[PDB]
RNA sequence: UACCCUCAGAAGGGAGGCGAAAUAGAGCAUGAAAUCAGUUGGCGAUCGAGCGACAGGGCAUACAAGGUCCCUUGACGAAUGACCGAGACGCGAGUCUCCAGUAAGACUCACGGGAAGCCGAUGUUCUGUCGUACGUUUUGAAAAACGAGCCAGGGAGUGUGUC
RNA sequence: GCGCUCUAAUUGGAUGGAAGCAGGGGCGAGAGCUCCUGUGGACCGAUUAGUGACGAAAAUCCUGGCCAUAGUAGCAGCGAU
C-alpha cells in the first residue's frame, strides 16, 4: 500500500565513545563552503576551488570578509573523516561478491548507481542477511 | 496629536545637548519620549557666535539640498536625530518614536533629567533655541 | 517551435498556436499579457477596437520613447499594434473555431493561458532567396479554457 | 603545415582589435585562432623506442 | 502522418493516425550556458552601491539520496570567576580581608518531556561584523593606469642533437 | 596529491537502462569522489603500469551564439515638394 525501503535503513555502528565525540565535533563545526573567489561575480567562473593568485587579491591577502584561505588547519579528525554522517564507513559495492569481508557494525554499502534493478536485488536481499545496512536501497509498495 | 508618550522631558532652562543626548539613548529602548518646552530650552557659549553656527546652516545648500530648521521644534529635533544611526531601520524606529513639541500640549507636567538643568543664577552667557529661532528669521508662534 | 507550456485538460479546454509569424515579438507580448482572463469574445471586441485606435495596448515593458495614453489605466504609455493584433484575431478565430467543433461556447470561453516566444531564423527555400534584415519571428500559444 | 598554409597578416594597431593575422576577415594560423596551427603537436622525429 | 473541422490557403492550427518513443515529424540522436516568454517561491514604489564571507532571525520546501533538533533537571566541568552579607581602610569614586578558587563556567553525556518544514540542507530576505572586483603593470591599483558586453567551445615548456 | 585521452595487465557495471544533461543528497582542507530523482537510449569503469595536440576568467585573444542598446536611428533635407 505504502512505500518501504529494503534493508536495515535504522542500523546504526557501534563507535567507541571517542569516536562517537569527535563525530560529534565535526557536526558541530563544520567548515565554510571555500568555494572560488568570485565566483558569484561571473558566471563563466565556476565555484570550483582554485587557489588565489593574484598579488592584490583580497582573499590571497587574508582581508577579513573575504572568504577563508584553504589550509590544513582546516581538516576534520583523523578518526572520523570520511565517515558517512551515520558513524558507518562506506564500501563502494558493485556486485554480490564485494559483500565479502563488510562488517555490518562497522561499514553500511553503498551500491554503484552503475548497477541495475536485476543485480540490485540480489545484492540488497544478501547484504541484510549478512547484517549489512545499504545507504542507497530499492522502495518497494508493501 | 496624541503620542502615547511613555516618557516626557521638559527641557526648559535645560542644555539641549545633554538632553538630548539621553533622549536618544532612550528612544534607542523603544522608550517613546517627547520633548517639551523647546522653546524654552537653552544652549551656552557666545549668543553672536552660536547664532553664527545657525546661520550659516541655513545658507548653506544647493539644488540636493540641505533642510534644516529654524524653528525651535525642528532645531531640537535634528539634534536629537545627529544622534542616533537613522538611516537604519532601528534608528529611524527610534527617531520616528521621538517628537518635539513648543510649549507643553500634555496634561502632566513633564519630568527633568539628570544634569541637564542650567542654574541661572551662576550662567549669564548663555541662549534660548526661542531666540535663536526668532534670529533666523522664524516666526514666533510660541 | 514551441510546444504547450501548460497542461490542460481536453475535457474543459480548447487549443491553439501562431507559428513563425513575423511580426513585432514586443507587440505580441503586450497584446498576450493585455488580453488573458479576458473572454475569447472579449478578446476580439477589444482588439478590433485597438486595431480601431479607440483602444490603445498598455506597453508596459517595451516602451522606451512610447507617448502616453489617455485610456491607460494604472499605466501611462501605450499603442496601437494592428499587426500583431490582427495575428491574435487569427489565432483567436481559431481557437474558437476548435472550440465549438467540441461542443464548447467558444464566444465565451475564458484565456486561461496566452504566451508569445521569438522564434528567430525563417530559414532560406529551395529556389528562393534569403531574410533581409532579422524580423523577428513569432510563436503563439493560446488555451481556452470553459468558465 | 598544418594551419600554416595562408598569407594572413595582422593589420596590426588602429582599427580596436587584437594584432591576429587575419585573411578575408577571419582569423587564422596562430595557435589561439580557430583554423589556426597547433602550437606543440605530436611529432614524427619523435623517438618513442 | 489517411480522414474530419478551420483558414484566402499544397500554409498554419485543432482533432486524429504510425511507432517503444514524434519533446524521434524532416538541418528530425542527445540537447549545456548565455538568453526569451509564461509562471511558483522570497523581496518590493522612504530609500544606498564589489553584489559577498562568517553569525543569527523571517518566510518557502513531495518522496529519494542527510537525520537530527528544542526545553526541565542532573552528571562532568579548562582558563576565568562573583552577587549578598561580616569585619577593616579611603576626602571621594572606590578598595582590602573573609564567605571562595566557592556559586558560576564552553563542550559532552544521562533521565524525563517535546518538534516532522521538524533539524540539517536549499531558495530568498532581514539584522550584526568585516568588506572600494578579478588579472596585469607598479615603489604605491578601487583607481581618473591597462584588458573584457554575456556564454559555450577553442587557446601557450614541444622535438632532435649535444653537454 | 586531484582530473582528462588512449595502451596494456588484473577485475567489474549496463536495455531489470551505460555515457551526457537538469535538479537534488553525502564525503574530502581541497583539486575532486560518490549517491538519489528526472531526462536519455548505448555504451561505461576501477586498481596497477604506461601515454600525451592533459586542466583557462583574462591575451584590444579566436570562432559561434545571445542580451541590453530599441520598437530607438534611418525610410524628410537634393530646384524633380
Ligand atoms: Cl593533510
Ligand atoms: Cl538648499
Ligand atoms: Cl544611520
Ligand atoms: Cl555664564
Ligand atoms: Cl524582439
Ligand atoms: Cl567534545
Ligand atoms: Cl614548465
Ligand atoms: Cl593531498
Ligand atoms: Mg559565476
Ligand atoms: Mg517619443
Ligand atoms: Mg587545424
Ligand atoms: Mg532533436
Ligand atoms: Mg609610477
Ligand atoms: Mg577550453
Ligand atoms: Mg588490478
Ligand atoms: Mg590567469
Ligand atoms: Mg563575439
Ligand atoms: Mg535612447
Ligand atoms: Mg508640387
Ligand atoms: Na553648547
Ligand atoms: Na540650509
Ligand atoms: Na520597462
Ligand atoms: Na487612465
Ligand atoms: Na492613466
Ligand atoms: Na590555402
Ligand atoms: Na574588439
Ligand atoms: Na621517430
Ligand atoms: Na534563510
Ligand atoms: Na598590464
Ligand atoms: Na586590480
Ligand atoms: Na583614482
Ligand atoms: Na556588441
Ligand atoms: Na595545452
Amino acid at each position: 500500500t505504502e512505500l518501504q525501503a529494503r534493508g536495515l535503513t535504522e542500523k546504526t555502528p557501534d563507535l567507541s565513545d571517542e569516536d562517537a565525540r569527535l563525530l560529534t565535533q565535526r557536526h558541530r563545526v563544520g567548515k565554510p563552503q571555500f568555494n572560488r573567489q568570485d565566483h558569484h561575480k561571473k558566471k563563466r567562473v565556476s565555484t570550483s576551488w582554485r587557489k588565489p593568485r593574484g598579488q592584490l587579491s583580497k582573499q590571497r591577502r587574508g582581508i577579513k570578509g573575504k572568504g577563508d584561505t584553504v589550509e590544513a588547519g582546516f581538516r576534520s579528525p583523523t578518526a572520523v573523516r570520511g565517515k558517512h554522517p551515520s558513524g558507518f564507513e562506506e564500501v563502494r559495492v558493485h556486485n554480490v561478491d564485494d559483500l565479502e569481508g563488510v562488517d555490518g557494525d562497522t561499514e553500511a554499502v553503498r551500491i554503484a548507481s552503475k548497477v541495475g534493478a536485476r543485480k540490485r536485488e540480489r545484492i540488497e536481499e544478501e547484504a541484510e542477511d549478512a547484517g549489512i545496512r545499504v545507504l542507497n536501497p530499492t522502495y518497494v509498495e508493501v | 496629536a496624541e503620542f502615547d508618550a511613555d516618557v516626557i522631558v521638559d527641557a526648559r532652562d535645560c542644555i539641549m545637548g545633554r538632553v538630548a543626548s539621553q533622549v536618544a539613548e532612550q528612544a534607542l529602548d523603544g522608550e517613546t519620549v517627547a520633548v517639551v518646552n523647546a522653546e524654552r530650552a537653552v544652549i551656552t557659549g557666545r549668543e553672536e557666535q552660536i547664532v553664527e553656527k545657525y546661520e550659516k546652516r541655513v545658507d548653506i545648500g544647493n539644488d540636493n539640498g540641505y533642510f534644516y530648521p529654524k524653528r525651535p521644534d525642528g532645531i531640537f529635533k535634528r539634534t536629537i536625530r545627529g544622534m542616533l544611526p537613522h538611516k537604519k531601520q532601528r534608528g529611524r524606529e527610534a527617531f520616528e518614536s521621538v517628537r518635539v513639541y513648543l510649549g507643553n500640549p500634555y496634561d502632566e507636567d513633564g519630568e527633568v533629567l539628570d544634569g541637564t538643568s542650567l542654574d541661572r543664577l551662576s550662567n549669564i552667557k548663555f541662549v534660548t533655541l526661542g531666540e535663536i529661532s526668532e534670529t533666523l528669521g522664524a516666526n514666533k508662534t510660541w | 517551435g514551441i510546444s504547450y507550456s501548460v497542461e490542460a485538460d481536453p475535457d474543459t479546454t480548447a487549443k491553439a498556436m501562431l507559428r513563425e509569424r513575423q511580426m513585432s515579438f514586443k507587440h505580441s507580448k503586450a497584446i498576450a499579457r493585455e488580453i488573458k482572463g479576458k473572454t475569447a469574445g472579449e478578446a476580439v471586441d477589444y482588439l478590433e477596437a485597438v486595431i480601431e485606435g479607440d483602444q490603445p495596448v498598455p506597453f508596459k515593458q517595451h516602451n522606451s520613447g512610447v507617448g502616453h495614453k489617455s485610456k491607460v489605466d494604472g499605466w501611462d504609455a501605450g499603442r496601437y499594434p494592428e499587426k500583431a493584433s490582427k495575428a491574435f484575431l487569427d489565432l483567436l478565430e481559431n481557437a474558437v473555431g476548435n472550440a465549438d467543433h467540441q461542443g464548447f461556447d467558444g464566444e465565451a470561453m475564458t484565456i486561461k493561458h496566452v504566451a508569445a516566444h521569438k522564434v528567430g531564423e525563417r530559414k532560406p527555400r529551395a529556389m528562393g532567396r534569403a531574410s533581409a534584415w532579422n524580423s523577428p519571428q513569432v510563436d503563439v500559444e493560446l488555451i481556452l479554457e470553459e468558465p | 603545415y598544418a594551419g600554416l598554409r595562408t598569407p594572413a597578416e595582422s593589420f596590426g594597431s588602429g582599427r580596436g582589435q587584437a594584432h591576429v593575422p587575419k585573411l578575408d576577415g577571419r582569423a587564422r594560423r596562430v595557435p589561439q585562432a580557430v583554423k589556426g596551427r597547433s602550437a606543440h603537436p605530436p611529432k614524427t622525429e619523435k623517438d618513442r623506442s
